[PDB]
């Protein structure tokens, strides 16, 4: 349910950033479990190199480790 | 109608010294 | 525990005497509010004063602040110590 | 004979118990890809994005506290790559002879991108 | 002029009051409950008796096991389809009864536990037994804490009560006493008891209970019966958080005038320990003091009486005051240091007898209380 807090018009927002300008209506719960899976990939990375400092919390540091290790690298927050 | 040596005394006072002495008792 | 739960209005002791702490303190740094404390001061040491004395200084204290402003006639008994506070706002008027 | 039960309740009353000017669609809609192409604030509330990460992460570790940077860079992160992605939709729709990203729009896209 | 504030007096024994007191307890009682998530505990009726055993209150009082209640006798007050039907019904065959799960309202809010007939057979039988010993005068006071039921009605179990015992133990009582009065100090009405008795002068009900929107809703002032019974259903309405002392001056009169008024030869008086500060469904504020004050002010009358404990949802306050309660039966008031009982470690903190109260607000006014008792002193003028 913390899922269905990505609300509609948010996903409305992210297609109009993207340019889109008819949304289905099926995309927005098509767009929930894609993004879903996505955090639940960074955020598993993210953890593994939390759990290896022995560290309890998180940080953005490794957030921005985790996506460089996907791919995706992200400038702006560090390393 | 002069009060001799006089027993009840007035303390006339807008809202800051009420509230004060409210805060008081 | 120590009060069985009768202590419960102390739980706010800082807060409360920190408020009156400010409002002290605006009481003395205020236009219009420390002369009515200085006219309190010049009826409380000057004592044996008749009624008319006591009205001059009812509206030398109103002629302080504004017209639209509340007064409170605080009265103390020294016998007693018995505080008598009486709402007259824009009674006298 | 099929039965079911739907009162889902053994007995009744549970509750007394002890216990004007229109723009045409899409003007408005361009419009707003405008602001939202030449603004660059982040645009999924953040609050209900941290949480989607705390009921999220609690699966890999619980009590895992994450700095604020951090859900901050997990949200730039998530608009980026949806952002990426729904870019490729409007490419993979306005293929088809269309203007309206659907669901099977984005189920290939991420196929050709080969993030499936 | 009738509510008069008084300071809660502390609780003296009459030393000329000495009763014989019967004991009515079933070692299996305990051992049945209601569910999982359940308030009602049958198990609060053995720590309470774990606490007469380890006071040594055994030595002055004669404890009985009564005779489980057959199919029949429970028919006195209610139907025989609503006895047949607790009698057959279990958890297991709950689906091949569902007519009858919403007609006698067992399902909901009144669980199917598997000892359900065997827990009412218990309690049925302690009420009735202890109005028959009252009755052959074997006994003044007949303690039955295993009953209570008091919301149960003719044909339904409503508020965690299936038989009700309480009219069984009146209309055994009223074999051999033409006036037989009911007090019920459970926060809740007791409308089964009252309902029951509604048309009928022979049975005066007065219950002292909450009456806003809480249950079971019946308990209106106005409410003083129909019939031959107009004027002999007595009932109190209160606010929450009612202490000692306001339940003390708001009792006494009331029951005062009742016993010159009505004047009865027997009294029931349902001790219901939701009553009881910090209860999970009761709103009020009495501590243990308080709710044993009102068994201590119907014990000077000398009527022969029986005790039965209803209500009572945290297990370890209506024990302790079913364990005061008793005592003060006994003439004796036991000392505020608790007995190493095998459930001991309930009565945390201080694990002493007292019942502490909450610091709440008294929201009983003495106007309203003066009009509520001011009214209630008119209606039993007509009782003489
Ligand atoms: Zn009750």
């Amino acid at each position: 349910d913390n899922i269905q807090g990505i609300t509609k018009p948010a996903i409305r927002r992210l297609a109009r950033r993207g340019g889109v300008k008819r949304i289905s209506g099926l995309i927005y719960e098509e767009t929930r479990g894609v993004l879903k899976v996505f955090l639940e990939n960074v955020i598993r990375d993210a953890v593994t190199y939390t759990e290896h400092a022995k560290r309890k919390t998180v940080t953005a540091m490794d957030v921005v480790y985790a996506l460089k290790r996907q791919g995706r690298t992200l400038y702006g927050f560090g390393g | 109608g002069i009060i001799q040596n006089r027993s009840i005394f007035n303390l006339f006072a807008n809202t800051n010294i009420y509230i004060f002495f409210r805060h008081w008792t | 525990q120590a009060y069985n739960n009768k202590a419960f209005k102390l739980y706010t002791i800082d807060k409360v005497t920190q408020s009156l702490v400010k409002h002290a303190h605006t009481l003395m740094t205020d236009a219009k509010t420390a002369e009515i404390m200085a006219l309190f001061v010049k009826d409380r040491n000057a004592s044996t004063t008749s009624a008319k004395d006591q009205i001059i200084y009812r509206l030398q204290v109103r002629s302080h602040m504004s017209n639209t402003e509340n007064m409170f006639r605080i009265e103390f008994d020294k016998r007693t110590l018995h505080v008598s506070i009486q709402y007259i706002a824009l009674d006298d008027l | 004979a099929r039965t079911k039960q739907t009162a889902r309740k053994s007995t009744g009353g549970k509750a007394p118990r002890k216990q004007p000017h229109r723009y045409r669609p899409g003007t408005v809609a361009l419009r707003e890809i405008r602001r939202y192409q030449k603004s660059t604030e982040l645009l999924i509330r953040k609050l209900p994005f941290q949480r989607l990460v705390r009921e999220i992460a609690q699966d890999f570790k619980t009590d895992l506290r994450f700095q604020s940077s951090a859900v901050m860079a997990l949200q730039e992160a998530s608009e980026a790559y949806l952002v990426a992605l729904f870019e490729d939709t409007n490419l993979a729709a306005i293929h088809a002879k269309r203007v309206t990203i659907m669901p099977k729009d984005i189920q290939l896209a991420r196929r050709i991108r080969g993030e499936r | 002029m009738v509510y008069e504030a008084t300071p809660f007096d502390p609780i003296t024994v009459k030393p000329s009051d000495k009763r014989r007191v019967a004991y009515f307890y079933d070692a299996d009682v305990g051992n049945y409950a209601y569910g999982a998530g359940h308030p009602m505990k049958p198990h609060r009726i053995r720590m309470a008796h774990s606490l007469i055993m380890n006071y040594g209150l055994y030595k002055k009082m004669e404890i009985y096991r009564a005779k489980p209640a057959t199919k029949q006798e429970m028919c006195q007050f209610h139907t025989d389809e609503y006895i047949d039907f607790l009698s057959r019904v279990t958890p297991d065959n709950l689906e091949m009864f569902k007519r009858e799960s919403v007609k006698f309202n067992v399902g909901d809010d009144c669980p199917v536990f598997d000892g359900l007939y065997e827990y009412c057979s218990i309690s049925g039988g302690g009420s009735m037994e202890g109005a028959a010993r009252l009755n052959r005068g074997k006994c003044d006071v007949a303690v039955n804490y295993a009953g209570g039921l008091h919301h149960a009605k003719k044909s339904e179990a409503s508020g965690f009560c299936y038989l009700n015992d309480i009219v069984l133990g009146i209309i055994e009582l009223l074999r051999y006493h033409p006036r037989v009065l009911y007090i019920d100090i459970d926060v809740h009405h007791g409308d089964g008891v009252e309902e029951a008795f509604y048309t009928t002068d022979r049975v005066m009900t007065c219950s002292f209970h909450k009456y806003g929107e809480f249950f079971p809703g019946t308990g209106e002032l106005r409410d003083i019966g129909v019939g031959a019974g107009k004027n002999y259903a007595v009932n109190v309405p209160l606010r929450d958080g009612i202490d000692d002392a306001t339940y003390r001056s708001v009792f006494e009169p009331v029951i005062k005038k009742i016993m010159e008024w009505y004047q009865p030869s027997a009294v029931v008086l349902q001790c219901g320990g939701d009553s009881l500060s910090g209860d999970r469904l009761g709103c009020f504020n009495l501590s243990m003091e308080g709710h044993a004050n009102c068994v201590n002010y119907v014990k000077s009358f000398g009527i022969p009486m029986m005790v039965v404990g209803g209500g009572g949802y945290t297990m370890r306050n209506v024990a302790r005051t079913w364990c005061f309660e008793t005592g003060l039966l006994n003439n004796v008031v036991l000392d505020k240091d608790l007995p190493y009982n095998e459930y001991y470690e309930y009565y945390g903190p201080d694990y002493k007898l007292s019942v502490r109260p909450s610091n709440m607000f008294n929201v009983n006014t003495p106007e309203y209380l003066d009009k509520v008792m001011t009214n209630i002193f008119a209606n039993l003028e007509n009782t003489k």
